[PDB]
This record gives structure tokens, C-alpha cells and sequence, in this order.
């Protein structure tokens, strides 16, 4: 019976889409190992295994004295715990059945699971906007969309894996609320919002898009009681729920990031009440009260909306979010945020590379949403038009754009297919119209196939390489592997006193803390720029002066990463200029000037022409110790640097306050021991 | 699937559902009317093979009894 | 004079309104007279402890809005707008949302 | 404004934003590069090769133009399906929108093959 | 163990089958009488 076949075909399509979504993310595990990638996921892993061992109340109170020595970090007060709670819950569920999976595997494979569930959430979210035939397309598109996979390959254990599931679930619940007008759906949307707020910092996007949608529905005059019930309930519940998270605190009430929602809430009340008085009074009896009441309550709001800002009692925009509103701010005001190349603006190339067909189909989904406007479709219009901008401001936010791009591309392709397939209803110029329809259907099938081959190629070649391991191919095409990062961290783990302090640049802090289990000075979450500057000043300063800082911070060891023997372009020598800038940024550092390290010509180089301060700083001396005598190549003189392509200028020297503790086989990682104070009170000169 | 969280019935959906059940029953009975005509056509083939009129007369009366019952149930 | 327009307001409202809606309009007045007085306290004695102030105040605003939503879902004049929702489902929803509210304010009162 | 008048503004905005004008403004590359000839002159270069993360000013407008032709082609076709339109126009609309849909896609795919030697290879 | 080439092939074939099946679904939808009564 027709209903059975429609149900069968829906089920089969959706189960294939789920299996594809899960399976396409396994490339990284098949090529190397079921191990955690990148730097940032290691903090999530350590905290997750903590929560899985110590229990919730000891994780929430948790204070960590192994990081940011001697300051320490309040962990539970400065984290979004939803990812960890999810992983711990799944871990305890599986262990209850004695499916005693290792927690590392649960973390590694957590992202594919939710990236499978998001395909069903996207199906229902599109079905409620259009019809099931569009939801099947949006599911099949979001299954493989490379922009999302780029953040969701197995082992990419970071919040962005869960955040887009909570986001689409919140949009589904909000769309249901606005369509239906029911307090039940509003409270379920409030709970979905609370879940998302616990799990990613991007929640401010929803608590700023929903008010704008309601405002647009007011300006168009579509605002009707369903929207009042939905908005005021979602607002009160999601506010008092979001304020629960200790890292969020009072920000939902005391920060200008959320005042757009409060302003729309108050204006909803004013509109809901004017709509009632205008319904009770006669015009000649209405108008006087109407103009008077507006001339009082508007004046009140116009005053308070100024006083709140002028007093500074409502906190201004945070530099991050403001850098999202003004692309120029961070590059002048926070060099840490500038230094992360993930914050560069997005070129057309990355839009094509990550989306292909969707870039062509998105304007058609918009044309449909504008052709058949409705109270729910204005939401998708606003989401699309806002993500199209914010993705252009900063590549990292392409993640937020990929879902709406898939939903709108699915609507567009669905409308094309269901348009032309009606002309093929022969079964129950006409031959020209039929051959036109057949040709257009074939062109659409072809495009949709090319999108599969593109997305699979991109997923295989670009976004599936690890970063805790380096790979090369020998002349026989065998994979050469360099493990030197793990070799060095394991040497630290076993052959150094358990209370030793390792100084490093803040990139590697999560790796040292996770793999070496040693105390560190600075860390990726740059919550204390003064301390990072105090480390940069010690790296940039001269070897006589840096010792006073290393002995001030009680350092035991220092670690540097040197690529010059292997061509690893990401070494600490390339980071040196940022270390100089950050070290000179504090007032205690004003002797550190970037213009001192450049040659008089205005270039940075380490060969004989290099600045006589560059050739004498601590970092240069740590990187190129003994290196000057290594025959780096057959056609090159000794001391050739594979990355600068330059013969180093200062080849022979002695270190005086450091001794070489371990240099890895390929010299990729070098660790020095800071010499204890001279036994006789002699000076080291 | 057995439990129902409902409070107010909608007798219009109940009618839309009972009508569908009865229409599937009627469709089955009609498919059995076609199947009875296939039985009867087989009985005519058997008659041509046998030249025995009693076979086909009994076929006719079984048709005009069972098909008649199906017609009556259809009309009810 | 505005007193006359107010008189022509109440002369209608008191005649036009079912008793189950006057009940709500008195409950809303109790809620509003509690919230306004909490506010007038907060800005007299001071913001500390902001936890408890903000919890009790949002509890008042929440109960007011949930009461207005009941006051609107049940109104027959809106049956053409909230299709598929019976008054009893609206009351079950009102108690669901009020249960979430009174749980979270009890998380935040302390 | 009417819905169509807003949609037109959104499409015109999509053109500029997809061409990466927010990259041009703050990174401010030139419209094209130049590279040494073997005889030592400079040949201009339209594409910053191998840099997927990089762009010249006119490269983005070229690509976004192809994207706009692709998006508008299906709008022309769906407009073309109306029964009032005299057929001699109708077969045209089925021509123009169809060649827009194909040629813009193929040229964009060739431009991306130019940006990344090794793309799909 | 399965290699990443066998996975890449398997995923290409799933993708093609999926989109061809959706392009069938649109026909099974539009041919429906009940969707247009």
C-alpha cells in the first residue's frame, strides 16, 4: 500500500544518510590510530577522564594546581562542561552493561555519533520548513558537507562537535514553538537552549538571532499571540537556566550581548498591551491616551537605554565579540588573537572548497523563502543572511554557515526536482517540454553526484591529517614518520623529577600537561596575558637577563621546537617575532623592541647578516646550539637551515646557564636544564 | 505504540481511520471477487477439459453465493 | 478628562469579562504588586546578594508571564489562533513550565 | 519595500560578500600578481597559486560573478515555466537559464582547477 | 584492516546511491494522488 512504500523509502534513505555520516569521518582512525588530535582536544580529554573518575561534585569544585604555576586555574569555574558530562554519561551507560569501553575511545568516537544524530535533526528541521522531500535532500547534503566534517573528524574531540547538534535542536524547537504557539514547545526550546549554553560559547548567537526574528515579525506586522507566548516563555526560562552555568554567571543580565533580547521582550509587552487598549477604546478616546502613554514610556526607555551605558553599569562588548563586529580591533589591540591564523577573513576559495554546489544553490533557497514568506521562514532567511556575513568575517565561523547552507540548498534542489518532475507525470511542444524536463533532471543528478565526489576528495586529502605526528614519503613512497613530540614528552614523563617545572610557549601547554604530566607556566587559554608576556620577555631577552626571570619563576626545564633539520615550517623561530611583540607589550618589557632584531634594511634573517641582538637572544642560542656543524644537506655547507634556507651566522658558542638535557633523534624537539646557581659565588660571564 | 497520551478525542480523525480500515477490508473483499472470477475462469477451463457441466454449475452457484455474500457485506 | 476615559474603560471591562478571567486579572495584580515591591526594595537597600534578588525577581516575572499565557490560550476569542490546543492542555503546559521555573529559581535562590 | 526588493538587495550583498570584500578591505591584496619571465620581465598573475587561504581583489569578483550567474539561472528557468509567456520566448528562457547553469558551473570548476594544481587529481 | 582507499570507494558509492534514491523519492512523491487531493 502506498503508505508502506513511502515509509520504507524514507527509512531507507535516512538510514543510508546516517551510515554515511558516521562512516565518512573514520579516515583519520584508519590511517593512523584511535588517538586524540590537535592541541586543544587534550584538555577536554584530561577533564573528561577526571569527571569519569572523581564524580561530578569533585569536578565542579575542581581546582587545578598543575597548570599556570604558581597561579593555578579554577577549572569548573572556567569551562563549558556539557561535552564532558555527555562523555561521562555515555561512559557510565556502557560500563553499566559491562561494555567496558576505554574512555579514550568514547571521546574519539563521540563526534561521529552526534554528527549522525544531526542528520535526523536536520531532516525534521527541514521537513517543518518545506516537505519531507526537501528534508531528505538536506540530510544527504549535511551528511557529507566538508565544512562541517573539517571540525568533526573522529578524534577531533572539541565542543564544535556537539554545538551544532544543540544548535539545530534549538532551532527545531523554536520553529515548532513559533509555528504552534504552545508553552510545552517553548519550555522544550528553553531546555534545548540551556543544553546548548552548557556546551558551547556560541549560544550568544541564538540569544541574539531569536530576538531579531521576533523584531522582523513585528515590523512586518506578522506578530501574533503565538509569537508572544513562544518568545516570553523561551526568554524567561532560557535566561534563568543559562544563568546557572558558573562560567556564564550574571552575564545574561549584566552584559550588552544580551540586552537585545531584553529590549525585544519589553517591546513585546508594550505591543501586546497597546493591541488590547486599542481593542477596548473608541478612537476619539484612544488617541489621547495612546500618544500620552507613548510620550511617557518611550521617554522612559530612551532615558534608561542611555543611563545603562553611560554609567558603565552594563558591561561593554567583550573584545572577542567586538572583533566579530569590527574586524580591525583585535589586530591592533590583542596580538594573541591576531596570532591565531584561524581568525583570518574568508576568501572565495575556501567557500568553494568547503561547499561547491551549495554556493550555487543557496540563492535559490533564499528565492523560495522570499517567494513564500511565512512566520517560520523569516527565521531561516535571517539565519542564512546573518551566517553569510559572519562566515565572511572569520573562517572559524563557517561551521555555523554550513547547516543553513545545506538546508537552503535542499529546499532549492527540492523545488527544482518537484517542479520538473511534475511535467514527467505522463504515467497517468509537449514532447519538447518532456525532453527539457528530462535534461534538467539529468543535470541535477549530475551536479549532486559531483558534489559527492568533491566532498569525498576534500575529506580524504585536506582535513584528515593529524598534528601530533608528522609524515613524509620516502623516494619509494613509504610513509616516513616522525614521533619526536611523543618521544620528548615521554622522556619528560619518566626521566625528570615529578615536581619539575617546564617552561614552554603557550601552544604546547596542553600537550606537556597531558602527555608529560609536568607543571607548566603558560597555556593555550590566555587568561593572563601578563604571564605570557613574562615568558616572551624571557625568551626574547639576552641570556644574562633571561636567567633572572627563569630563577624568578623557579623554572626547572625549558623546551623548544626546532624544525631546521627537517623543514618543519611551524618551529619556534617563526613564532619568534610574535614572542617579541608579546614580550614587549607589557610595560615591564619596554626595552624589548621589535625594530632591534631586524637588520637596518628592515628584514629578519639569521645568517651572518642577522641582527647582532637576534644572534645573541636566548631562543636563537637554544635552537642552533651545535647545529652549526651539522651537514644538513649534500649540496649545502654545514649549518644549513632547512626552513630559512640560510647558513647560520653564529656557529660556535657555549651555553652558560643551560645544559643540553635531551635532543630528539631528528632534533625536532630540544629540552635544556637551567643550570643551578654557581656553587662558588662567581659570576657566569 | 500501544499507550496513548491523549485527552480530547477528535471523532473526525476516528472517522478518517475507521473509513480507511473498512476501505482496506472492502478492497480485500473486491480482490477476492476478482479471485472468485479467477476461480470461475479456472472452473471454465476445467469444464472445457472435462465437458462436465456439474463442475461449472457448482462453480456458478458458489460464485452467486460467496460473491453475493461479499457484495452484501460491501453494501453494509 | 482622563478619569472619564478610565471610567468608560472599567464600565466595559467589569461587564464584559468572564469570572475565570477576573480571577486571573486579580492573580496577576498580586504577582505584580509583589514584584514591584521587591524591586523597590532592591533599589533602596542595595544589590547584595545579587543571586537572591535576581532569583526572586525572575521568579515573579516568570510567574506573571506564565499567567498571561494561560490568560491567552484559554480565551475563546483566540481559538481560531491556537488551533489544536484545548484549555486543559494549556493548563498542563502551564504547570509544566511553572515546575521548571520553580526548580531553577530554587537552584538560584541560593 | 516589497519582498522582491529585499531579495534583490540580499543577492547583491551575496555577490560582494562571497567575493571576499571583507578580505580585500583588511588584508588589501592587489587585483593581480606579477611573476618573472625567463627573459626577466614581469608577467601578471591573476591567481595566488597554492594559497587556498589567499586571494587577489579581482579573483573574488570573478568567482562570485560565476556564482551569481549560477544562482540566477534557476530563477530564470522557474520564471520560464509560466504558461502565459509566448513559446518563442519560453524556449529562450530554457536556453539562457540552462547555459547560465552549466557554463558558470564548469568555468568555476576550471578556475578552482587553476587555483589548486592537484585538485581532484 | 580496511584501507582508506576502500573506505573512499565505499563512501563514494553510498553518496551516489543516496542521491539517486532521493531523485527517485521525488518521483514517488509527485506521482502520489493523495499528495494533490
Amino acid at each position: 500500500s502506498y503508505e508502506k512504500q513511502d515509509t520504507l523509502l524514507k527509512l531507507l534513505i535516512l538510514s543510508m544518510a546516517a551510515v554515511l555520516s558516521f562512516s565518512t569521518r573514520l579516515f583519520a582512525v584508519l590511517r593512523f590510530e584511535s588517538v586524540i588530535h590537535e592541541f586543544d582536544p587534550y584538555f577536554n580529554y584530561r577533564t573528561t577522564r577526571f569527571l569519569a573518575e572523581e564524580g561530578f561534585y569533585k569536578f565542579h569544585n575542581w581546582f587545578d594546581d598543575r597548570a599556570w604555576y604558581p597561579l593555578g586555574r579554577i577549572i569548573g569555574g572556567t569551562i563549558y562542561p556539557g561535552l564532558m558530562i555527555t562523555s561521562a554519561a555515555i561512559y557510565h551507560v556502557l560500563h553499566f552493561f559491562h561494555i567496558t569501553i576505554d574512555i579514550r575511545n568514547v571521546c574519539v568516537f563521540l563526534a561521529p555519533l552526534f554528527s549522525s544524530f544531526t542528520t535526523i535533526v536536520t531532516y525534521h528541521l527541514t521537513k517543518e520548513l518545506k516537505d519531507a522531500g526537501a528534508g531528505l535532500l538536506a540530510a544527504a547534503m549535511i551528511a557529507v558537507v566538508p565544512g562541517y566534517i573539517s571540525r568533526s573528524v573522529a578524534g577531533s574531540y572539541d565542543n564544535e562537535g556537539i554545538a551544532i547538534f544543540c544548535m539545530l535542536l534549538t532551532y527545531y524547537m523554536w520553529i515548532k514553538a513559533v509555528k504552534t504557539g504552545s508553552i510545552c514547545w517553548a519550555a522544550k526550546c528553553a531546555l534545548a537552549y540551556f543544553y546548548m549554553v552548557s556546551s558551547w560559547g556560541g549560544y550568544v548567537f541564538l540569544i541574539n538571532l531569536i530576538p531579531l526574528h521576533v523584531l522582523v515579525l513585528m515590523l512586518t506586522g506578522r506578530f501574533s499571540h503565538r509569537i508572544y507566548v513562544a518568545y516570553c516563555t523561551v526568554y524567561c526560562l532560557g535566561t534563568i537556566l543559562s544563568m546557572q552555568i558558573s562560567f556564564v554567571g550574571f552575564q545574561p543580565v549584566l552584559s550588552s550581548e544580551h540586552m537585545a533580547a531584553f529590549g525585544v521582550f519589553g517591546l513585546c509587552q508594550i505591543h501586546a498591551f497597546v493591541d488590547y487598549l486599542r481593542s477596548k477604546l473608541n478612537p476619539q478616546q484612544f488617541e489621547v491616551l495612546f500618544r500620552s502613554v507613548i510620550s511617557l514610556v518611550g521617554f522612559v526607555l530612551l532615558t534608561v537605554g542611555a543611563l545603562l551605558m553611560l554609567t558603565g553599569k552594563i558591561s561593554p562588548w567583550t573584545g572577542r565579540f567586538y572583533s566579530l563586529l569590527d574586524p580591525s580591533y583585535a589586530k591592533n589591540n590583542i596580538p594573541i588573537i591576531a596570532s591565531v591564523s584561524e581568525h583570518q577573513p574568508t576568501t572565495w576559495s575556501s567557500y568553494y572548497f568547503d561547499l561547491q554546489l551549495l554556493v550555487f544553490m543557496f540563492p535559490v533557497g533564499l528565492y523560495y523563502c522570499f517567494s513564500n514568506l511565512s512566520d517560520a521562514r523569516i527565521f531561516i532567511i535571517m539565519y542564512g543572511v546573518t551566517s553569510m556575513y559572519f562566515s565572511a568575517v572569520m573562517v572559524r565561523l563557517m561551521l555555523v554557515l554550513a547547516p543553513v547552507m545545506c538546508i537552503l540548498s535542499g529546499i532549492g534542489v527540492s523545488q527544482v526536482l518537484s517542479t520538473y518532475m511534475k511535467n514527467l507525470d505522463i504515467s497517468r511542444t509537449y514532447p519538447i517540454k518532456n525532453e527539457v524536463a528530462s535534461g534538467m533532471i539529468l543535470v541535477m543528478a549530475f551536479f549532486l553526484i559531483t558534489y559527492t565526489f568533491h566532498s569525498t576528495w576534500v575529506t580524504s586529502e585536506a582535513y584528515s591529517s593529524p598534528s601530533i605526528v608528522l609524515s613524509a614519503r620516502g623516494g619509494d613512497g613509504s610513509r616516513i614518520i616522525f614521533d619526536d613530540f611523543r618521544e620528548a614528552y615521554y622522556w619528560l614523563r619518566h626521566n625528570t623529577p615529578e615536581d619539575a617545572k617546564v617552561m614552554s610557549w603557550w601552544d604546547y601547554g596542553y600537550q606537556i600537561t597531558a602527555m608529560a604530566n609536568r607543571t607548566i607556566l603558560v597555556d593555550n587559554n590566555t587568561w593572563n596575558n601578563t604571564h605570557i608576556s613574562r615568558v616572551g620577555q624571557a625568551m626574547a631577552s639576552t641570556e644574562e637577563k633571561a636567567y633572572e626571570i627563569m630563577r624568578e619563576l623557579d623554572v626547572s626545564y625549558v623546551l623548544v621546537i626546532f624544525g631546521g633539520l627537517t623543514g618543519y615550517s611551524s618551529d619556534d623561530i617563526n613564532k619568534f617575532l610574535w614572542m617579541v611583540r608579546i614580550g614587549g607589550s607589557t610595560d615591564t618589557g619596554k626595552h624589548i623592541k621589535e625594530n632591534d632584531y631586524y637588520t637596518p634594511t628592515g628584514e629578519f634573517r639569521v645568517d651572518r647578516e642577522g641582527s647582532p641582538v637576534l644572534l645573541n637572544c636566548l631562543m636563537y642560542k637554544m635552537c642552533y646550539y651545535r647545529f652549526g656543524q651539522v651537514y644538513t644537506e649534500a649540496k649545502r655547507p654545514p649549518g644549513f637551515d632547512r626552513v630559512r634556507n640560510a647558513e647560520i651566522g653564529n656557529k660556535d658558542f657555549e651555553l652558560d646557564v643551560l645544559e643540553e638535557a635531551y635532543t630528539t633523534e631528528h632534533w625536532l624537539v630540544r629540552i635544556y636544564k637551567v643550570k643551578d646557581l654557581d656553587n662558588r659565588g662567581l659570576s657566569r660571564t | 505504540v500501544r499507550l496513548d497520551f491523549s485527552i480530547t478525542k477528535d471523532p473526525a480523525a476516528e472517522a478518517r481511520m475507521k473509513v480507511a480500515c473498512i476501505t482496506e477490508q472492502v478492497l480485500t473483499l473486491v480482490n477476492k471477487r476478482i479471485g472468485l472470477y479467477r476461480h470461475f475462469d479456472e472452473t471454465v477451463n476445467r469444464y472445457k477439459q472435462s465437458r462436465d457441466i456439474s463442475t461449472l454449475n457448482s462453480g456458478k452457484k458458489s460464485l452467486e453465493t460467496e460473491h453475493k455474500a461479499l457484495t452484501s457485506e460491501i453494501a453494509l | 478628562s482622563v478619569v472619564s476615559v478610565i471610567s468608560r474603560f472599567l464600565e466595559e471591562y467589569l461587564s464584559s469579562t468572564p469570572q475565570r478571567l477576573k480571577l486571573l486579572d486579580a492573580y496577576l495584580l498580586y504577582i505584580l504588586l509583589t514584584g514591584a515591591l521587591q524591586f523597590g526594595y532592591c533599589l533602596l537597600v542595595g544589590t547584595f546578594p545579587f543571586n537572591s534578588f535576581l532569583s526572586g525577581f525572575i521568579s515573579c516575572v516568570g510567574s506573571f508571564i506564565l499567567a498571561v499565557c494561560l490568560r491567552i490560550q484559554i480565551n475563546p476569542q483566540n481559538k481560531a489562533d491556537f488551533q489544536g490546543i484545548s484549555p486543559e492542555r494549556a493548563f498542563a503546559d502551564f504547570l509544566f513550565a511553572s515546575t521548571i521555573l520553580h526548580l531553577v529559581v530554587m537552584n538560584f535562590v541560593g | 519595500p516589497s519582498a522582491m526588493t529585499v531579495y534583490a538587495l540580499v543577492v547583491v550583498s551575496y555577490f560582494l560578500i562571497t567575493g571576499g570584500i571583507i578580505y580585500d578591505v583588511i588584508v588589501e591584496p592587489p587585483s593581480v600578481g606579477s611573476m618573472t619571465d625567463e627573459h626577466g620581465h614581469q608577467r601578471p598573475v591573476a591567481f595566488l597559486a597554492y594559497r587556498v587561504n589567499g586571494q587577489y581583489i579581482m579573483e573574488g569578483l570573478a568567482s562570485s560573478f560565476l556564482f551569481t550567474m549560477g544562482g540566477l539561472g534557476f530563477i530564470i528557468l522557474d520564471r520560464s515555466n509560466a504558461p502565459n509567456i509566448p513559446k518563442l520566448n519560453r524556449f529562450l528562457l530554457l536556453f539562457i537559464g540552462f547555459v547560465c547553469v552549466l557554463l558558470s558551473f564548469f568555468m568555476a570548476r576550471v578556475f578552482m582547477r587553476m587555483k589548486l594544481p592537484g585538485y581532484l587529481m | 584492516m580496511i584501507t582508506d582507499v576502500q573506505l573512499a570507494i565505499f563512501a563514494n558509492m553510498l553518496g551516489v546511491s543516496l542521491f539517486l534514491l532521493v531523485v527517485l523519492y521525488h518521483y514517488v512523491a509527485v506521482n502520489n494522488p493523495k499528495k494533490q487531493e
